[PDB]
RNA sequence: GUGAACAGCCUCUAGUUGAUAGAAUAAUGUAGAUAAGGGAAGUCGGCAAAAUAGAUCCGUAACUUCGGGAUAAGGAUUGGC
RNA sequence: GCGUUGGAUACCCACUAAUAGGGAACGGCUGGGUUUAGACCGUCGUGAGACAGGUUAGUUUUACCCUACUGAUGAAUGUUACCGCAAUAGUAAUUGAACUUAGUACGAGAGGAACAGUUCAUUCGGAUAAUUGGUUUUUGCGGCUGUCUGAUCAGGCAUUGCCGCGAAGCUACCAUCCGCUGGAUUAUGGCUGAACGCCUCUAAGUCAGAAUCCAUGCUAGAACGCGGUGAUUUC
RNA sequence: UGUACAACGGGGUAUUGUAAGCAGUAGAGUAGCGUUACGAUCUGCUGAGAUUAAGCCUUUGUUGUCUGAUUUGU
């Protein structure tokens, strides 16, 4: 479930395969993130690794500070546009896909997160929960 | 379901909501902030020439003027005339939070509405003067 | 476990049914149906769509302001559990539903008064306007009755 | 990982199985058996009330039909040479 | 030479052949191991799949992230009116296997079960078991001798029961007959139990109870002749490949000069026998309970039947079993419910289910209302009602 | 002469699965049967006791 | 009639109604379509599809044989009364 | 037994429990290649032409035969019907993490486990359709353009005309559920004990022990394997 | 020859979205003498109207139907 994650993670519908671009929801200067790998991904012939909300990915910055560019860094997915089932009994989705830059322990590089953060990701990652202003 | 509706109103191609635009127009400070924006490289027209009603950037002032002279803009202006339809309306139509909805309607009719109307009048005459 | 009302048509949203959309300002839009969700995405006006409760209240098809419609509201200040208070609330809910249904019926009855008068005037004008068809009807009546007689 | 057929996991499972899980199974068995007996008794009472309204050697053959059938079959198998155990 | 990238094979070689099942009633292939000191008990039951609905469960599961939280789950409803005991079969052990030694029937059978013995019931003189029933006269010799034979020789005792299909909404009048093993006391006590229960009914709550794991045995839904892509789950070939893309491109590139049995081929899909295990009984509903669709949290007086009835089935008017999840077979198919072959050591087999709510909205559309009173109360006064 | 013919339930009376309904053949054979009956009546034979004792099909040019 | 139009679509005069049929609706095809989230990760290669499209107005770079490039690109719009 | 990847152009990047080597060719579609006729550049040749070479364009089109394989019927051994047995054949599950054990054993420190008890997920497999999503000839309801039926009405045509919604059915790791436990063993660790007056796990005998083997469980049921049981004909 | 079967009808349950017709003093205005005439549209009667098993559920109604062929013995 990733190093720095808090506990187990139940299955969520996948929305971000490799090659997707999500927004950057933190304040570290990045504008978007390009997914190149997914942590904890399984292996199966022809199957693209994909990420859901609360997953850790390896991402590059395509738009933003040149200091942030040309570097591959961990990011944590805090919003997705693909609908997913909550166990309380509703399917739900956000407007956009969004992630935040972290280190391998899952600590936030930036100081705040703009916009809502999915409850599943916030509950999985304590530092995201500490930097979140809106938890859905 | 059909291709036209799917590719126009796909979630990744969503537009700003009408209650949010109503709140944008209600206060003078929001109006001035949206009228006078910093030079942003990634918006059309360097972030200038922004129509608040349609939440839309135009490339040029002449484009904004031709847009204001249009049935599309007038359609949006007509849409923003009434109560902005929060979840409170649906709750009250179900018969729930009725007093809250009635208080909100009274506040719109007494304070928030006429102030929004005055701001819209001032905004329209400023656009007429500068365009 | 809570019953929600649809953001579009105010219909009840039971657990598992419908879909929720979260906007970037943390506002949840719960929809009971794909029909209502697709209407919201196409940005149609619920106050103009005739099959919604928002329209029906706006146009006065059903009574919107009544003393029975004020008992149900989101309670943000909790009260400690009391068994007899729960029992009294449960009895009151059925009583309030009964009274609200009676007042709804009366409201529809008052809205539909005049219907019989309109129908009678329309029937009278049609009967006054068709003398030839009535003559045909009388001939048919007389022949059928003479057939029964003989 | 340990397979489903892993010895140490199956040993731990058997130790767990002899206790609280078997206790639950046995208690459910007793409850169900009592319900079954009450169901039979209730049927007897209903039938009794309704009728109130109205008012060993196992040697040899099973029957004569069985005697004739098996004798004819064995004679036929002898005649057609189709016996599994006899010539 | 070697395959360059590894992949697991497509499909399961232990579910072969993928042929149509020989019967619409799937066989019970194994019963639980008999414990002689235990009281007498049936090992299985017969029901009809009626449909699915949705529940809310107040979950108690220590160590789980959903501990002390509500979960929304799918359930399956099986219509189970009581079965009627009509016979007993004795089985002996032989070096060639188990052999049925003798069968004893009850004196009187209903036309419901007599129809199972006919292809053309309406034309027949209905003569089945008429001479047999005359063997119950003059102190019942023959019957007593065959029961004595069962007691003297049988190592296994099974009981012949049948469904009361006339209590279901089904158009079929011909009942389903099956053998159900008796696990319990001695052979003599098993036989005495069967003889006492001849022509009597056994209800599902005298076989199962709530919070118990059971197994569902049924024939799956048929789908006719199927291509490889959907029958086996193989990858589609590229667009406009000559002679089709719903194929396996090469069915053999190697020496045996035959097609291997392990190669995917087009054929029958569905209508196979399946035995799925460890389905938890969420509710044992009684047919005369007016609120058997209601819980301690939902105070609405309602039954289990959804508005308009179950689609293609009808209404539930008998005892029913609600198990979580899904079971093989389509609605109105006959299913066999089996007791567990082993003592389950998972804690889910120990959990006590507490339902908060049962969904009774209409399944014939996007049902928004749980009761017709609720629908009428929400909509208001209609034009015809005045 | 039945290679790759369809299967029908009306073959069960004769213990086969492959059976057909050849209308042209049946009409030609019915014509010849009616002629044979006419000839027997002209000879004075009892029509209730008549059975088909020989029937043969050969290939024409 | 629509429309710039011998376009496409519908109609009047005139002319046809010909081409083995019936019943069923498995797989695989041939011809045509739609698809959540992602958006070339597919492939030798964006092959194939999709996207664009009429008209009115605003606006239009390098380069150039000064004639072009040009419908460059990029924008605003379009019903009925 | 069980897996052994996603890309980029044999090497890298990453993910991963791991990204092991090899055979059935090298004793079905398809891209480079034998690539025939067109063409250009280079080297050689007096030349026709050839090549140290380089580049570009270039039609070969079964299956209805037998068999194998996947599924599907079916004669006959009194007839017809219901419930069963099980020879044989196949067989299936896998991997990672988490809580507790614990900040414990161990350690100057820095660090830091496991068994027993619990909870999820990966890959695979079998089902399933309550819900969400996709799909629409339900041509079910409504609308739109053009034209035609004098208008209204109700309709036709536009190779399913087009747009919105759309039940039912089908269906998706795009949805949900479910997937076990007895015997015998390998390496190895032993017991008793000779050979050999010491000794020795081995010679005779014997105890444990691997995701292994044989079973339990699961799929088919021999159309020439079998059992139990019901009825058995009035022109 | 009967909780018989079927064709219709009734009631539910779903889908769409307010039918035809008549009216108004609602309607940018324009023409003629506050009035009349045209006028996209709007409002009311009207969650109306249409559809609803073809693989939905149900049924105290109406009307009908219940009939031929072939073969099998220890
Ligand atoms: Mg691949
Ligand atoms: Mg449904
Ligand atoms: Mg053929
Ligand atoms: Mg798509
Ligand atoms: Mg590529
Ligand atoms: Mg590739
Ligand atoms: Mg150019
Ligand atoms: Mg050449
Ligand atoms: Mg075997
Ligand atoms: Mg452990
Ligand atoms: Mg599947
Ligand atoms: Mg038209
Ligand atoms: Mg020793
Ligand atoms: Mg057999
Ligand atoms: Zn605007
Ligand atoms: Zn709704």
């Amino acid at each position: 479930s990733g190093n720095g994650a808090q506990g187990t993670k139940f299955r969520i519908s996948l929305g971000l395969p490799v090659g997707a671009i999500m927004n950057c929801a933190d304040n570290s200067g990045a504008r978007n993130l390009y997914i190149i790998a997914v942590k904890g991904s399984g292996s199966r012939l022809n199957r693209l690794p994909a990420a859901s909300l609360g997953d850790m990915v390896m991402a590059t910055v395509k738009k933003g500070k040149p200091e942030l560019r040309k570097k591959v860094m961990p990011a944590i997915v805090v919003r997705q546009a693909k609908s997913w089932r909550r166990r309380d009994g509703v399917f739900l989705y956000f407007e956009d896909n969004a992630g935040v830059i972290a280190n391998p322990k899952g600590e936030m590089k930036g100081s705040a997160i703009t916009g809502p953060v999915g409850k599943e990701c916030a509950d999985l990652w304590p530092r995201v929960a500490s930097n979140s202003g809106v938890v859905v | 379901m059909g291709r036209y509706s799917v590719k126009r109103y796909k979630t990744k191609r969503r537009t700003r909501d009408l209650d949010l635009i109503y709140n944008d127009l209600s206060t003078k400070e929001s109006v001035q902030k949206l009228l006078n924006q910093p030079l942003d490289e990634t918006k059309p027209g360097l972030g200038q020439h922004y129509c608040i009603h349609c939440a839309k950037y135009m490339e040029t002032a002449i484009a904004l003027k031709t847009h204001l002279k249009g049935k599309v803009h007038k359609r949006r202006v007509k849409e923003l005339r009434g109560v902005p339809y929060t979840q409170e309306v649906s709750d009250a139509a179900a018969g729930y939070n009725l007093n809250k909805f009635l208080n909100r309607v009274q506040e719109i009719t007494q304070s928030v509405g006429p102030e929004k109307e005055s701001n819209e009048a001032l905004l329209k005459e400023h656009l007429d003067s500068t365009l | 476990m809570r019953i929600y009302q649809c953001h579009f048509c105010s219909s009840p949203c039971y657990p598992g049914h419908g879909i929720m959309f979260v906007r970037n300002d943390a506002k949840e839009f719960r929809f009971c149906r794909s029909k209502c969700h697709k209407a919201f995405k196409q940005r149609r006006n619920p106050r103009k769509l005739k099959w919604t409760k928002a329209f029906r209240k706006a146009a006065g098809k059903e009574l919107a302001v009544d003393s029975t419609l004020t008992f149900a509201q989101r309670r943000n200040v909790p009260v400690r559990y009391n068994r007899e208070l729960v029992a009294t609330t449960l009895k009151a809910m059925a009583r309030i539903e009964e009274i609200r249904q009676k007042r709804e019926r009366a409201f529809y009855k008052n809205r539909m008064r005049g219907n019989k008068e309109k129908d009678f005037l329309r029937d009278k004008k049609l009967v006054e306007s068709n003398p030839e068809l009535l003559r045909i009807r009388e001939v048919e009546i007389a022949r059928k009755l003479a057939k029964e007689q003989e | 990982a340990k397979s489903l057929r892993a010895s140490s996991h199956l040993n731990a499972k058997s130790v767990k199985r002899r206790g609280v899980f078997q206790k639950a199974v046995d208690a459910r068995e007793q409850r169900i058996s009592d319900k079954l007996k009450e169901d039979l008794l209730k049927q007897k009472l209903e039938d009794l009330k309704k009728k109130e309204e109205q008012g060993i050697s196992t040697s040899g053959w099973r029957d004569g039909r069985h005697h004739t059938y098996k004798k004819a079959k064995l004679m036929k198998q002898s005649k057609k040479k189709t016996s599994f155990t006899r010539f | 030479s070697h395959r360059k990238y590894e992949a697991p094979r497509h499909g399961h070689l232990g579910f072969l052949p993928r042929k149509r099942a020989a019967s619409i009633r799937a066989r019970v292939k194994a019963f639980p191991k008999d414990d002689r000191s235990k009281p007498v008990a049936l090992t299985s039951f017969l029901g009809y799949k009626a449909g699915m609905t949705t529940i809310v469960r107040d979950l108690d599961r220590p160590g789980s992230k959903f501990h002390k939280r509500e979960v929304v789950e799918a359930v399956t409803v099986v219509d189970t009116p009581p079965v009627v005991v009509v016979g007993v079969v004795g089985y002996v052990e032989t070096p060639r296997g188990l052999r049925s030694l003798t069968t004893v029937w009850a004196e009187h059978l209903s036309d419901e079960v007599k129809r199972r013995f006919y292809k053309n019931w309406y034309k027949s003189k209905k003569k089945a078991f008429t001479k047999y029933s005359a063997k119950y006269a003059q102190d019942g010799a023959g019957i007593e001798r065959e029961l004595a034979r069962i007691k003297k020789y049988a190592s296994v005792v099974r009981v012949l029961v049948h469904t009361q299909i006339r209590k279901t909404p089904l158009a079929q009048k011909k009942a389903h007959l099956a053998e159900i093993q008796l696990n319990g006391g001695s052979i003599s006590e098993k036989v005495d139990w069967a003889r006492e229960h001849f022509e009597k009914t056994v209800a599902v709550d005298s076989v199962f109870e709530q919070n118990e794991m059971i197994d569902a045995i049924a024939v799956t839904k048929g789908h006719g002749f199927e291509g490889v892509t959907h029958r086996w789950g193989t990858k589609k070939l590229p667009r406009k490949t000559h002679r089709g893309l719903r194929k396996v491109a090469c069915i053999g590139a190697w020496h045996p000069a035959h097609v291997m049995w392990s190669v995917a081929r087009a054929g029958q899909r569905g209508y196979h026998s399946r035995t799925s295990i460890n389905h938890k009984i969420y509710r044992v509903g009684k047919g005369d309970d007016e609120a058997n669709g209601a819980t301690s949290f939902d105070r609405t007086k309602k039954t289990i039947t959804p508005m308009g009835g179950f689609v293609h089935y009808g209404e539930i008017k008998n005892d029913f079993i609600m198990v979580k999840g899904c079971i093989p077979g389509n609605r109105k198919r006959i299913v066999t419910l089996r007791k567990s072959l082993y003592t389950n050591t998972s804690r889910k087999a120990l959990e006590e289910v507490s339902l908060k709510w049962i969904d009774t909205a209409s399944k014939f559309g996007k049902g928004r209302f749980q009761t017709p009173a609720e629908k009428h109360a929400f909509m208001g006064t209609l034009k015809k009602d005045l | 002469f039945n290679s790759s013919i369809g299967r029908t339930a009306q073959g069960k009376e004769f213990g086969v699965t492959k059976a057909r309904w050849p209308a042209k053949s049946v009409k030609f054979v019915q014509g010849l049967l009616q002629n044979a009956a006419a000839n027997a009546e002209a000879k004075g034979l009892d029509a209730t006791k008549l059975y088909v004792s020989h029937i043969q099909v050969n290939q024409a040019p």
